RNA sequence: CGAUGUUGGAUCAGGACACCCAAAUGGUGCAACCGCUAUUAAAGGUUCGUUUGUUCAACGAUUAAAGUCCUACGUGAUCUGAG
RNA sequence: AACAAACUCCUAGCCCAAUACCGGACUAAUCUAUUGAAACAUAGAAGCAAUAAUGUUAAUAUGAGUAACAAGAAGCCUUUCUCCUCGCACACGCUUACAUCAGUAACUAAUAAUAUACUGAUAAUUAACAACCAAUAAACCAAAACAACACUAAAACGUUUAUUAAUUACAUUGUUAACCCAACACAGGAGUGCACCAAGGAAAGAUUAAAAGAAGUAAAAGGAACUCGGCAAACACAAACCCCGCCUGUUUACCAAAAACAUCACCUCUAGCAUUACUAGUAUUAGAGGCAAUGCCUGCCCAGUGACACCAGUUUAACGGCCGCGGUAUUCUGACCGUGCAAAGGUAGCAUAAUCACUUGUUCUCCAAAUAAGGACUUGUAUGAAUGGCCACACGAGGGUUUUACUGUCUCUUACUUCCAAUCAGUGAAAUUAACCUUCCCGUGAAGAGGCGGGAAUAAAAAAAUAAGACGAGAAGACCCUAUGGAGCUUUAAUU
RNA sequence: ACGAGCUACCCAUGAGCAGUUUAAAAGAACCAACUCAUCUAUGUGGCAAAAUAGUGAGAAGACUUGUAGGUAGAGGUGAAAA
RNA sequence: ACCAAAGCUAGCUCAACAUACUAAACAAAUACAAAAAUACACCAAAAUAAAAUAAAACAUUCACCUAACAUUAAAGUAUAGGA
């Protein structure tokens, strides 16, 4: 007569086990783009001109 | 066989009924607008209407005084009945009370609910149902008929 | 008295899917001209009545602050006012409640 | 007999007719009133009390009459429990 | 004639029904040996095949979204109202269920709101109260009862003197609670001290106002006509008489509270006595019993059976017993007579009884009427004297009877409230159940039919009501019998 | 083997009994607390594996009751109801 | 489409061997009311196993039934038994 449900799923961010990672996360890439090239405002009308 | 029984049975018995209405009435005279069980409010309405009539009999009438003494439970109200409510009903014979059905109570008992009010109170007005305006198509068609009852007389 | 046999599922479906046990469709529903929510035709609109209820609550709170205790209720009529208002000559001699909010569109001055 | 719970009451009575009452008749050792018999008829009726656990039975008072029976000696998933 | 079968023809065949027991041929699924390799073959082996055990376990239906369950009102949201009254503490017990903050989709609350009860985190009851907290000698006959002084059943509770008792701040331990025992957040069970409110609490989730059921208040005229019985009820709360037990008391926890038991009293038996009972007693005592105070009594019997006396003999307030047949007073009776048998032949009393049957004995009283009650008569041929007999006071939730009074018990029912109820919302059981597409009549039949035969009837589905049937549900009938089945009890059973 | 934390009877040790009536604390009387469990109705898978409501009986005693201890199944205990 | 369904592991069983047979863990505390450091004592002991059952009952009897001696035979023979 006494039995309960299980499995209430939760996502808990906690910094302590995140720091205790023995093999720190290996990134193939960086998330941002360092310097964003900012183009000419007339770049549409210079595109029909080759040289 | 219930034939011609005007009073509905409430509470733990006839006496408990009177005391339920006692409390409701006191609440009504104090706050001037309350909400309760539709049935109980309906039951109350008659009493709430006659209380104003005893109020009109004036401070000095003894019957009206011990009447107000029994019904209004918090004694401080007894002046309010006589010196505030009863004056502001003067012209009107019976129009004292407005009673409307509110949407069913949100609690799990889902009761049938009503709001009851003394007219001329100072509160934001209840969103009463409005009749349609006279500019409405059907009503206009009737306006035609009316003006032709005037033209033919 | 104990049932002599198990009622079969066909009999049972006949009982509980019967028209009289089904929820009946309400035809009296309509839209509030004001807020455009739903209401039954013979009943006050729930949304609007909530507006009114909240405001009434605030007013009563502030007129409980003017009364130092349980048993003091005024011997005069009362009138409620809003930001940028002043009591009329007809309305003076009354208890005055002053609320911060601007007077609501539905609430008239009277 | 891996249960068809049993007497008398209460309540509600369904039926038979081999009729107690009411109706129609035949015979009389039927003058009349009473009666005694027999035929036909079952729609409707068929009391209240004292004692007995009682059914019977005795007794008091009446009634147009206080019928004889069948229904798991009708009826306890309706009652009673005196036996 | 026809129509009409497991008969018989016809066309083909694999070429003739069956319960207990018996014989045979095949075979599912596993495993092992060799094959085989889209799941097989030949053999060898086995925990070798489930529509039936009130089968076991798990899971699911049905009954059923039924029975049943709950939170006083408003409001400015914890402030006022309306009601009801088991309160505070300690002991015992429980063991953190207590407190603060947060959370509650779901889990606990028989439902929510939210939280004393679910979840998590964090905290907490601080000794002065309580526990722990000397021995050996010696003087003390003298109750507690407001204790002056006494009663009988003879009574819990300490001083002082002497001899030694480590001597030196702060030891140790109990301190929460809405709590415990009842499987439950159970109308039950629970010691003490103070209180009757200053403390504690809420009968209604919302409606409606049908039946039936529960609980109450009122009732015209009548007043027990009710009924086994004045059971219950009542504006009554009184009187009398019997039976049985003397009395207060005790008993079958859970169907019997009594007339049963005990009991004061009276009687029998058995004991002449010392360190664990009886008894720190000693025959005016102590055991084993009977009977039931008091009063009048307690008759006759020792042959049997016991027990003493180990045999004689003695014992009935030990087990137990206490009779006939024939003839007689003119007549029914039988003082008398005869005779048989016994150990004695039933005495006094009482009596149709709580007393085999006959029995509703007979008669009087009581009632309009009595198998009731009371009083007499009484062979009761089956009463009867400590397995006690007869009167009697007082007493009795004992069993019967009368009178008054009172009444809804009844004539003969009625009105109204509350709980149930029905509708709305939430939660959500039980016995039960071969399958049901689950009519009525008469017939039939394992002898009482929804299901067979012959007829009748018949759109389908809810909801509310009634209980005639489903030989309705419950419990492998307690009655009865059987079993070379038990057990309890008693002996003159048999072995000891 | 285990059981007397229920209950039967004991042993120790504590605790209760107000008012009224009586020369009286007399197994007297009235009537609470307290203890029982008479009669009825509810209830009958119930609030309850014995209760609720009313009504009753005792209520200074052969009284109720707390705590600790005892007697054990061929037994115990018993104001006998096996 | 819900409720559900499917795994192959955890370990077990029976023997063999084997040294030899009360594992592991012990700081403190543990036989005061076990887990409570610390005061003059006591302490200890044994008596046949019985019955259900079989004998179609039951009364003498009824293998095995917590006592080391195995194996192949003699042999279910001699014997014993309400024979
Ligand atoms: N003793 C005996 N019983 C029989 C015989 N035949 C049939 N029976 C019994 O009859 C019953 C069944 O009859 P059936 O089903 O064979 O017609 C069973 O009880 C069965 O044992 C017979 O020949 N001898
Ligand atoms: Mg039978
Ligand atoms: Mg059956
Ligand atoms: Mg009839
Ligand atoms: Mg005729
Ligand atoms: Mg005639
Ligand atoms: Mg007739
Ligand atoms: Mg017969
Ligand atoms: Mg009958
Ligand atoms: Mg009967
Ligand atoms: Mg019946
Ligand atoms: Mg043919
Ligand atoms: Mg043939
Ligand atoms: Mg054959
Ligand atoms: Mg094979
Ligand atoms: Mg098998
Ligand atoms: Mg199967
Ligand atoms: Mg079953
Ligand atoms: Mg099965
Ligand atoms: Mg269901
Ligand atoms: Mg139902
Ligand atoms: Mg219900
Ligand atoms: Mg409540
Ligand atoms: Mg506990
Ligand atoms: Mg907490
Ligand atoms: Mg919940
Ligand atoms: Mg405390
Ligand atoms: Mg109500
Ligand atoms: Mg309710
Ligand atoms: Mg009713
Ligand atoms: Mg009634
Ligand atoms: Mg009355
Ligand atoms: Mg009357
Ligand atoms: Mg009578
Ligand atoms: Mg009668
Ligand atoms: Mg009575
Ligand atoms: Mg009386
Ligand atoms: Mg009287
Ligand atoms: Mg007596
Ligand atoms: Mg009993
Ligand atoms: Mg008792
Ligand atoms: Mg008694
Ligand atoms: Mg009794
Ligand atoms: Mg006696
Ligand atoms: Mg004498
Ligand atoms: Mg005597
Ligand atoms: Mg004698
Ligand atoms: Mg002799
Ligand atoms: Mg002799
Ligand atoms: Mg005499
Ligand atoms: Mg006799
Ligand atoms: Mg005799
Ligand atoms: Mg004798
Ligand atoms: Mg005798
Ligand atoms: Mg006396
Ligand atoms: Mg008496
Ligand atoms: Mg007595
Ligand atoms: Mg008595
Ligand atoms: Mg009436
Ligand atoms: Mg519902
Ligand atoms: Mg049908
Ligand atoms: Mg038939
Ligand atoms: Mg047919
Ligand atoms: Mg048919
Ligand atoms: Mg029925
Ligand atoms: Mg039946
Ligand atoms: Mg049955
Ligand atoms: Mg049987
Ligand atoms: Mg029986
Ligand atoms: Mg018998
Ligand atoms: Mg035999
Ligand atoms: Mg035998
Ligand atoms: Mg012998
Ligand atoms: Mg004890
Ligand atoms: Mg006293
Ligand atoms: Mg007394
Ligand atoms: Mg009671
Ligand atoms: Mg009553
Ligand atoms: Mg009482
Ligand atoms: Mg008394
Ligand atoms: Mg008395
Ligand atoms: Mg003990
Ligand atoms: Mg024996
Ligand atoms: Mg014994
Ligand atoms: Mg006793
Ligand atoms: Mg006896
Ligand atoms: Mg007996
Ligand atoms: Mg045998
Ligand atoms: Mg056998
Ligand atoms: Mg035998
Ligand atoms: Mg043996
Ligand atoms: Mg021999
Ligand atoms: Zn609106």
């Amino acid at each position: 007569s006494e039995k309960e449900f299980v499995e209430h799923a939760r996502k808990a961010g906690l910094v302590i086990p995140h720091e205790r990672l023995e093999r720190p996360i290996h990134l193939a890439c960086t998330a941002g783009i360092f310097d964003a090239y900012v183009p000419p405002e007339g770049d549409a009308r210079i595109s029909s001109l080759s040289k | 066989i219930s034939h011609g029984r005007v009073f509905r049975r409430l509470g733990l018995g006839p006496e408990s009924r009177i005391h339920l209405l006692q409390n409701l009435l006191t609440g009504l005279v104090r706050h001037e607008r309350i909400e309760a069980s539709w049935a109980r409010v309906d039951e109350l309405r008659g009493y709430a209407e006659k209380l104003i009539d005893y109020g009109k009999l004036g401070d000095t009438n003894e019957r009206a005084m011990r009447m107000a003494d029994f019904w209004l439970t918090e004694k401080d109200l007894i002046p309010k009945l006589f010196q505030v409510l009863a004056p502001r009903f003067q012209g009107q014979n019976g129009g004292y009370t407005r009673m409307l059905q509110i949407p069913n109570r949100n609690e799990q008992d889902r009761a049938k609910m009503a709001v009851i009010e003394y007219k001329g109170n100072c509160l934001p007005p209840l969103p009463l149902p409005r009749r349609d305006s006279n500019l409405t198509l059907l009503n206009q068609l009737l306006q035609g008929l009316r003006q032709d009852q005037e033209a033919s007389s | 008295a104990a049932p002599k046999n198990r009622r079969s599922i066909e009999v049972n479906r006949c009982r509980r899917r019967n028209p009289q046990k089904l929820i009946k469709v309400k035809n009296n529903i309509d839209v509030c001209p004001e807020c455009g929510h739903l209401k039954q035709k013979h009943i006050l609109c729930g949304y609007c009545y909530e507006k009114v209820r909240k405001e009434t609550a605030e007013i009563r709170r502030q007129m409980g602050k003017q009364e130092g205790g349980p048993f003091r209720a005024p011997t005069t009529e009362t009138v409620v006012l809003y930001s940028g208002e002043t009591p009329s000559e007809q309305d003076q001699g009354k208890r005055i409640i002053e609320r911060e909010r601007k007077r609501p569109s539905w609430f008239t001055q009277n």
